[PDB]
């Protein structure tokens, strides 16, 4: 999702409704400046049948 | 006689804080040039003996 002939999907928000963008404080920004990268993992997922 | 019954409990792994400040910096330049014009005119007297 989506199909293989298309671009990836974006996410930038964190509330119930899309507002109030995801913040990061100062020391982690200085850690992130030096070339580190973060890992994105799944924990659970739910759907219908 | 036994019960079909769950019990859950939690345990803290780590704790992060993040500070609130307001830093500000400023840098500036100044250049000036002025002129001055004047005039006087004096009168003197004197008596000796």
């Amino acid at each position: 999702y989506p199909k293989k002939g298309l671009s990836p999907l974006a996410l930038n928000t964190m509330d119930q409704f899309s507002s109030r963008l995801i913040p990061i404080n100062y020391d982690q920004l200085k850690k992130l400046d030096a070339g580190k990268q973060i890992k994105l993992e799944t924990t659970q997922v739910s759907g219908n049948f | 006689l036994v019960a079909a019954y769950p019990i859950v409990g939690v345990g803290m792994e780590k704790l992060i804080i993040s500070t609130n400040e307001h830093a500000s910096t400023d840098q500036g330049k100044t250049v000036s040039r002025a002129t001055t014009n004047s005039k006087t005119e004096s009168n003197t007297a004197g008596v000796s003996v």
